C-alpha cells in the first residue's frame, strides 16, 4: 500500500525534461583553478563564450585573442575576463545597439546572472545608471554587484541561477526566465526576422511590487 | 515594499492632503496593539520548525500518493523541495503579519507561484491544502502561549488567518 | 519605502531567515518612539498654513531681488508655486514622522531632487531658508522628544538639499 | 546599425549587383549637402539643454495635472524620469539626422517604447505631445543660426521633422 | 541525461518494482552487441569531417539558390553557420548511437531548433534534406569498414537511420 | 556595419551623450574623402568584367596544375565558380569604397572566411593572386587619392585572406 | 583624454585590430579641421585677460546683489577667485581647440562639476553668463569656421554647467 | 591614453598657463606633416601580414633551436603564441606612429612584458631580435611606396625606428 505506483507516475527528471530546461536546471559550474591544464582553460573559455553571448554562434574571427592570453598568463581572473567580453564591440553589437534599453537590461541580466529581472525597480536603477554614466559603468555595476560576487565571485564562469529556488528570489522569476531561455537550441540573436525584441512583457513586472521610483 | 503605515500615507498622498485626524486614529490604535502583534510573530518564529513538521505529517497521511513512487513528493529530492516551499510560504506570512499588510507576501511570495507550480506539474490543490494545515497549527501556537499576559488576541489571529488564506487562494 | 519595519523584513528576507528576536527588538523601538513622533505630526499638521506663509515670506526678505520683475519670485504664478512646494515639503515630513522612517521623504522628494532643480533653475538655498525659518517656529510649539523628532526630519532635508 | 550609405549597399547586395549609377547619384548629392547636414546637427547639440527645458515648461503649462499629486510627472523622481526620457528621444533623433536614416532611432529608442509607457501607466498621448513641442523648438534653432553662411536648409529641416514624427507616431 | 539502461530503470521505477527477469534479458543482450555498437560509432567519428564535406557539396549542387545572393547560405558568415549546424547535428546523432537512446539528441540538439530556424528564416525543408544526405554517407561508412571482423551490423544501421530521421522530422 | 559615421554614433551612444564637436570632426573627414572614394568605385565598376577575366586567368598561369583533369581548376563548373567568387569580392570592394568603411567587406567576405575555405579546401593563395593581379591593373586606370583608396581596401582583403 | 586621434586608436585597440582605412578617414577629418581650430586658439589666447575682465564684470551687472557685503561677490578674495575660475574655463577651451576634442574640457572642468559647485554653493548661472558674455565678444574677433569652432566648445560648457 | 597634442597640453596645464606661441608652432608643423604621417601608417597596416611572415622566416632560420624539441617555439601551440605576439607588438608600434607618441605602445604592451617573458622562460633576447627583424622589413615598405607623391619621409622613418627600438629595449 505504501509502496505502489502512484497514478500520476511522473519521473524525477520528468518536470524538467518537459520544459526543456534539463541542461540549465542545476547547471554545472566551471571554475578556473590556480594552475590550469590546456583543457581546463579551453573549457572555461567555451563556457564563458556560450553564456555571455547567449548560445549565439561566435566565429573564428569573432574570438578575442588578447583577453584569452591574459587569462592564460594568470594576469586576469575569470571575473575580469567576463568584463572584457561584456564590454566588447561584439557583445555591444549583438545585445545593445539594435535593441531597446529595456530589452538590453533583461538580456544582460540573463547573461551575467542566470535569472531574469526580479521587478520593475531593477529597470529603474539600471536605466538611470546608463544615462548618468556610460554603457561600461552600467555593465560594471552588474559584475561589481554583490550578487555576482556572492555566487561565481571569482574564477567561476557565470551559470544560470534561474529555474532553481534562490534566496530572496521574487516569485515569477521561474516563468520569466522560461521566456528568456526557450530551449538548448534557442539563442538570442540580433539577426532574426523582426529584429531584437523583449520577451518579458512589461505588465508582468508590475505584477511584482512597484514602489514610487 | 509596503506596510500598514506606509500604505495609509500613500493613499493620503494621492488626495494630496495631510493625514485626516480620523486616519491618524487608525495608526494610533495600531501602535497600541504592537505588543500583542509582536508576541504573535514571536510565537510563529519560535515554533517554526514544528509547525511545518506537523503540517507535513498530516499532509502525507491524507494524500498517501504524494509519497508513493511516481507521486510528486517522491523521491527524496522532490520531498525536500516540498518541505522547503512550505517553509518559505510560512516565512513570508510571518513577514506580512509584522508589517500589518499583505503586500510583501503577495509580491515576493505569491505572485507567479501558481504558474510555476503549473509548469512543474506540482498539483496546486495539494499545495493549498498544506498551507491550510500549516495555518491551523500556527494559530494553535499564536493563541495558546505561556508566560504572556492574558488578554484578547482574536483581532491579530484573524488577520493571520487572512494572510494564510490569500496564500491558499492564489496558489490554488 | 524605507521604514524601520520594512528594513528588518528586507534584511531578514535577503538572508532567507525568519524574523528572530534581533529584528523584533528593532521594531519595538519604532513603536515606542511613535507616540512622540505622532504628537509632533499633529502639531505641524495644525499650524501648517501659518508655517508656510511665514516661510515663503522669509525667503523674500532673505533674497529681496527675487520679487523684482524678470526674476523667479516675481508674479503670482511663481508665488503660488513657491507656496505649493513648501506645502509639499511640509506634507511628507509629517508623513515621515508617522511612518517612522525617512522613506516617504526619500522617494517623494529627495529622489531626483538635484536634476529637477537644475532643469528649472530652482536654487536649493531658497528651500533651505524656508525650512530653517520653519525649524525656528516649530522650536516653540513643540518640546522634548516630540521636538527632537521634528528636527531630525526637517534637517534630513536640509542635508539632502545642500 | 545602419545609415543612408550602408542601406543602399544592402539593397544592391540582394539584387546581387554593383550599385546602379542612378543610386550613386543619390549618395553623390547627399555628400554635397554634408556641410549643411552637419551644421544642423551641431545646432541641436549646441542648444540641447535649452530645447528640452523649453519644451518641458510648455508641456506643463498645458497639462497642469501631470504635475499635480496623482498625475504622472509627480513626484520629483517621476518628473526627473520624464525629463530624462524627453532628452533621450532627442539624442536619438539627432543621431538619425546625421546618419541620414531613421533606423538607429527606431531600433534603439522607439522599439517597444509604447508598450513600456503603457505598462507603467504613463499616458502615451502626453509623451507624443512633448516630442512635438520639442520638434518645433529644435527646428527653431536648426533654421535660424548665427555666423553660418546663408542658404536653404529646408530639405534637412523636413527630414528632421519626419524623424520627430516617426517618434511621435510610434509612441502614440 | 538518459540512455538505454537508465531508461529501462526509470520505467521499472514507476511500476515501483524490481526489474523483470525478461527485462534484464533485454539489457543482457544489449551488452553483448556493445562491441558492434562501438565500432559503429568509431566509424562515424573517424570519417566525420568527410561525411559533412560530402553532404554539403551535394546539398549545394541541388539547392543552388542557397548559395546565391539573397539565399540563406550566402554570404560566407551564413555558410559557415550552416556548416557547423550540420556538424552539431551529426555529433549528437553519434552520441545517441552510443547511448542507445534518442533522448540526448532530442533534448540538447533538436529541442528549440525548429523555432530558431523559423525566426532566422532558414528553410527547414532544406535543413532536413541535408540531414538525410548526411545519413546516407554516414551509413556508407558504418556499413563498409576495413579491418573489422566481418558480421551483421544491420540492427545498429537501422537504429542509426532512425536517429537521423527523428532529426529530419523535428527540424522539418 | 562599420563605417565612419556608424562608429562615431556608436561611440557617442555608448557614453550616453550627444554628438559633440569631436565626432563631427571625424564625420567631416569621411565626407571630404568620399569624392575620391566615389570616383574609384565608378572606375572599378566599369572595368569589372575585364579585371575578373584577367584575374581568373592569371591564377591558372600561376598554378598550371589546377587546369589538369581531376583537379579543382578543371571543368567549367569550377571555372564559373572561380569567376563568380572573384566578382563577388570585387563587388564588396566597390561597396566599401562607397560606404566609407571596411564594414561591407568584414560582414560579407571576411567573417567565416577561414572555415568556409577550410571545409571546401579553397586555398587562400589563389584568391590572393587574383587580387594582386587586379591591384596591378587598377594601378593604371586610377591615380592619386582615388588610387590610394582602391589599394587600401584591396589589401585589407589580402591581409584577411592570408 | 578624448580626442579624435586617441579614440580611433582606442577603438582599434579594443577590437585588437590594425588601424585600417576606416579610422584614418576619421583622423584625416581632424588635422584638416585643425587649421581653423588653431587660428581660433591664437585669437582667444591673445585677448584672454580682456575677455576675462569683461566677463567677471558682466556677472556683477547681471547680479548686482553679489557685490553687496555678506554676499559671495563681495570682498576682493572672492573677486580674485571669480577671475581665476573664468580664466581656467577659458584655458581649457583653448586647450580643447588645439587638442581637437572635448577631452581636456571633460577631465578638468566637467567631471565632478556638480558636487564641487554644490559644496561651495557656486551657482552655475554665474559661470554661464561669463561664458555668454565671452561668446558675444569672440563673435567679433573671429569669423567663419574659426568662429564656429570657438562656439562649439564654449557651448559644450554651457550645456555641461546647465 | 596620450598623444603628441594631449601631451603638450598637459605640460602647459601644470605651469598653469596658456600654450606658448613657440609650442603651438610645434603642433602647427606637426599638422602639416599629417599627410605623410598617415601614409606611413597606411603602409605598415597594408603590408602587416607580410612584415611578420617575413620576420618570422628569418628569425627561425637564425635561431634553429627555437623550433627544435625543447626550444621555446616548439610545439605548434607555442609557435602560434610567438607569431601572435610579434603581430601584437607591431600593432602597438603602428598605433604609436599615428599618435606621434610612444606612450600608447609602452603602457598597453611593453610595461611588464619583459617579466612575463622571463617567468615563462621565453628568451627575451630572441624576442628583441624578432622585433628588429620586423623593424627593417617595415621601414622597407614605409620608405619605398608606389603611387604616392614623391618627397622626403625621413623624419617619420626615424621616429618609426625609435618606436621599434623602445620596444626592443624594454623587452630585452
Ligand atoms: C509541497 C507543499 C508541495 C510541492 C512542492 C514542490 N515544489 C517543487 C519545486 C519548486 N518549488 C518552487 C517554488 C518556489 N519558487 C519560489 O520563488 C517560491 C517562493 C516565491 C517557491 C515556493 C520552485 C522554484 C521549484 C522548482 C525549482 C526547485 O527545485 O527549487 C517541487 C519539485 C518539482 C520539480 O520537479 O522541481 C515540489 C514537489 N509539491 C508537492 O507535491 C507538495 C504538495
Ligand atoms: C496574543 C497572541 C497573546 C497575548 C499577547 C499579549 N502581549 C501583551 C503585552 C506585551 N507583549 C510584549 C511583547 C513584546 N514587546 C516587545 O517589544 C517584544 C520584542 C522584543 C515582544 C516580544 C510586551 C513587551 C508587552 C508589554 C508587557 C506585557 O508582557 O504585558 C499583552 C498585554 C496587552 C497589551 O496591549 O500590552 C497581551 C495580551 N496575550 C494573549 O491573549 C495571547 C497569549
Ligand atoms: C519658492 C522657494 C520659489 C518658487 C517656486 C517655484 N517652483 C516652481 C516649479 C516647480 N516646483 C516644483 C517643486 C516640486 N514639485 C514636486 O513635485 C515636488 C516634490 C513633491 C517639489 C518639491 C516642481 C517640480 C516644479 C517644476 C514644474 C512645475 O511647474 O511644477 C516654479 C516655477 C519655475 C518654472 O516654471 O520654471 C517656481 C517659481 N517661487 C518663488 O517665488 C520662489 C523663488
Ligand atoms: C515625460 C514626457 C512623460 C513620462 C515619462 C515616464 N517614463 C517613465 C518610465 C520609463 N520610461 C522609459 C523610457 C525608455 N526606455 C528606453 O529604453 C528608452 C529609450 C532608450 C526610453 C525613452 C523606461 C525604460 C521607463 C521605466 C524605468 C523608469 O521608471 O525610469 C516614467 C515613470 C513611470 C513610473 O510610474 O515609474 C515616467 C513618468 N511620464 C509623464 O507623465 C510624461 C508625459
Ligand atoms: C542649415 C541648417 C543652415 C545653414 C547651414 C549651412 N552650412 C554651410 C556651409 C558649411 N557649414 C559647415 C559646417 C560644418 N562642416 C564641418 O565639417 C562641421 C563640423 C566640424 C561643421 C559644423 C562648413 C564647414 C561649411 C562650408 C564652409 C562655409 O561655412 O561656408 C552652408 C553653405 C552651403 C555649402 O556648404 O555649400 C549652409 C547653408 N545656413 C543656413 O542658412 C541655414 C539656416
Ligand atoms: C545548413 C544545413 C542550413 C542552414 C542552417 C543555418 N543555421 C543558422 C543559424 C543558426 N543555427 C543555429 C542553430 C543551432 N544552435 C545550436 O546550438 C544548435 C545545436 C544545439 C543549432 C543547430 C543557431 C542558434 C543559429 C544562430 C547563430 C548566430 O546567431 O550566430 C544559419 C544562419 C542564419 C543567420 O542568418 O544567422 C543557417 C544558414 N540554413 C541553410 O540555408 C542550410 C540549408
Ligand atoms: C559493424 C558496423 C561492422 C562490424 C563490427 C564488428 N566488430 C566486432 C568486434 C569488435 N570490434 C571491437 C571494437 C572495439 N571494442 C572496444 O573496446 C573499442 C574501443 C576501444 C572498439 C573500437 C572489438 C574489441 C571487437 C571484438 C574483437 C573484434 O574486433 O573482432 C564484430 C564481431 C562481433 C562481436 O564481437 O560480437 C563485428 C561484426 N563488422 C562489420 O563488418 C560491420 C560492418
Ligand atoms: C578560384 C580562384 C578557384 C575556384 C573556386 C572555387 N570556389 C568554390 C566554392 C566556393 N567558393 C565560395 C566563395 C564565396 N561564396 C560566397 O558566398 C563568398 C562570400 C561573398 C565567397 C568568397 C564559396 C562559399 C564556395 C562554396 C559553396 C559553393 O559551391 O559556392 C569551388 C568549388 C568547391 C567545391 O567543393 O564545390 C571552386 C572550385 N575554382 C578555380 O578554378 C580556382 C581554383
Ligand atoms: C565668479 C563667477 C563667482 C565667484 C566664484 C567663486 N568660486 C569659489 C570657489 C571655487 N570655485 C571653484 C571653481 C573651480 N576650481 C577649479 O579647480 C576649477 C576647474 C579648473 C573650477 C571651475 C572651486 C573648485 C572652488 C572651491 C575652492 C577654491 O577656491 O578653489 C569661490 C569661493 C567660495 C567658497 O566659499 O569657497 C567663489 C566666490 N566669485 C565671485 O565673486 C562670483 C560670485
Ligand atoms: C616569438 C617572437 C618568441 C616567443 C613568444 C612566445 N610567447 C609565449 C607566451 C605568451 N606570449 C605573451 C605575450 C603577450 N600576450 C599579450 O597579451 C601581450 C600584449 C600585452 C603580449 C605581447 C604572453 C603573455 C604569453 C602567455 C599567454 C599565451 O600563451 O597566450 C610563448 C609560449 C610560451 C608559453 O609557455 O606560454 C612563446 C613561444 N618565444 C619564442 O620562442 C620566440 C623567440
Ligand atoms: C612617406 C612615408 C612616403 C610618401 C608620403 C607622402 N604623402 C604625401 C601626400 C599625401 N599623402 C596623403 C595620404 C593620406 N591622406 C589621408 O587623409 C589618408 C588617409 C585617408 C592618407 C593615407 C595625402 C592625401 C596627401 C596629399 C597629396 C596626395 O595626393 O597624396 C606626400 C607629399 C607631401 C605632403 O605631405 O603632401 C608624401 C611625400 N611619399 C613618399 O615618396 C615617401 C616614401
Amino acid at each position: 500500500y505504501y509502496s505502489r505506483p502512484a497514478p500520476r507516475a511522473t519521473a524525477d527528471g520528468d518536470a524538467q525534461t518537459k520544459l526543456g530546461i534539463t541542461a540549465v536546471a542545476p547547471a554545472q559550474a566551471v571554475e578556473l583553478r590556480p594552475n590550469f591544464g590546456e583543457t581546463e582553460l579551453q573549457a572555461v573559455i567555451r563556457a564563458t563564450y556560450k553564456q555571455l553571448f547567449g548560445n549565439t554562434y561566435i566565429l573564428e574571427a569573432d574570438r578575442v585573442v588578447q583577453a584569452e592570453s591574459l587569462l592564460r598568463n594568470g594576469s586576469i581572473n575569470v571575473r575580469e575576463f567576463v568584463r572584457l567580453l561584456a564590454k566588447s564591440e561584439l557583445y555591444k553589437e549583438r545585445f545593445f545597439h539594435c535593441t531597446s534599453n529595456n530589452r538590453f537590461i533583461e538580456l544582460t541580466f540573463k547573461h551575467l546572472l542566470g535569472r531574469a529581472p526580479y521587478n520593475q525597480s531593477e529597470f529603474v536603477e539600471h536605466l538611470d545608471r546608463y544615462q548618468k554614466s556610460g554603457y561600461d559603468a552600467e555593465i560594471d555595476s552588474y559584475i561589481d554587484s554583490d550578487e555576482y560576487r556572492r555566487v561565481f565571485g571569482e574564477n567561476t564562469v557565470p551559470y544560470f541561477r534561474g529555474f532553481k529556488y534562490q534566496t530572496g528570489q521574487a516569485a515569477g522569476v521561474f516563468e520569466r526566465t522560461l521566456k528568456l531561455y526557450g530551449g538548448d537550441a534557442d539563442s538570442d540573436t540580433n539577426r532574426n526576422r523582426q529584429g531584437q525584441l523583449r520577451q518579458v512583457d512589461p505588465q508582468e513586472l508590475l505584477r511584482s511590487g512597484r514602489g514610487i521610483v | 515594499m509596503q506596510d500598514a503605515f506606509t500604505k495609509a500615507i500613500v493613499a493620503a498622498d494621492l488626495r494630496g492632503s495631510f493625514l485626516s485626524e480620523q486616519e491618524l486614529n487608525q495608526l494610533t490604535n495600531l501602535v497600541k496593539e504592537s505588543n500583542k502583534r509582536l508576541d504573535a510573530v514571536n510565537a510563529i518564529t519560535g515554533n517554526a520548525a514544528e509547525i511545518i513538521s506537523d503540517a507535513a505529517h498530516k499532509l502525507f497521511a491524507e494524500q498517501t500518493d504524494l509519497i508513493r513512487p511516481g507521486g510528486n513528493a517522491y523521491p527524496n529530492r522532490r520531498m525536500a523541495a516540498c518541505l522547503r516551499d512550505m517553509e518559505i510560504i510560512l516565512r513570508y506570512v510571518s513577514y506580512a503579519l509584522l508589517a500589518g499588510d499583505a503586500s510583501v507576501l503577495e509580491d515576493r511570495c505569491l505572485n507567479g507561484l501558481k504558474e510555476t507550480y503549473v509548469a512543474l506539474g506540482t498539483p496546486t490543490r495539494s499545495v493549498a491544502r498544506a498551507v491550510q494545515l500549516m495555518k491551523e497549527t500556527a494559530i494553535g501556537y499564536v493563541n495558546s502561549p505561556s508566560g504572556v499576559t492574558r488578554g484578547d488576541c482574536s483581532a491579530l489571529v484573524n488577520e493571520a488567518a487572512t494572510y494564510f488564506d490569500k496564500a491558499a487562494a492564489s496558489i490554488a | 519605502m524605507k521604514t524601520v519595519i520594512t528594513e528588518v523584513i528586507a534584511s531578514a528576507d535577503s538572508q532567507g531567515r525568519f524574523l528572530n528576536n534581533t529584528e523584533l527588538q528593532a521594531a519595538n523601538g519604532r513603536f515606542q518612539r511613535a507616540t512622540a513622533s505622532m504628537e509632533a505630526a499633529r502639531a505641524l499638521t495644525s499650524n501648517a498654513d501659518s508655517l508656510v506663509k511665514g516661510a515663503v515670506q522669509e525667503v523674500y526678505n532673505k533674497f529681496p531681488y527675487l520679487t523684482q520683475p524678470g526674476q523667479m519670485g516675481y508674479g503670482d504664478t511663481n508665488q503660488a508655486k513657491c507656496a505649493r512646494d513648501i506645502s509639499h515639503y511640509l506634507r511628507f515630513i509629517t508623513y515621515s514622522l508617522v511612518a517612522g522612517g525617512t522613506g516617504p521623504l526619500d522617494d517623494y522628494i529627495v529622489a531626483g531632487l538635484r536634476e529637477v532643480n537644475r532643469t528649472f533653475n530652482l536654487s536649493p538655498s531658497w528651500y533651505i531658508e524656508a525650512l530653517k525659518h520653519i525649524k525656528g517656529k516649530v522650536g516653540s510649539q513643540l518640546s522634548g522628544q516630540p521636538l527632537t523628532e521634528a528636527n531630525a526630519y526637517i534637517d534630513y532635508c536640509i542635508n539632502a538639499l545642500s
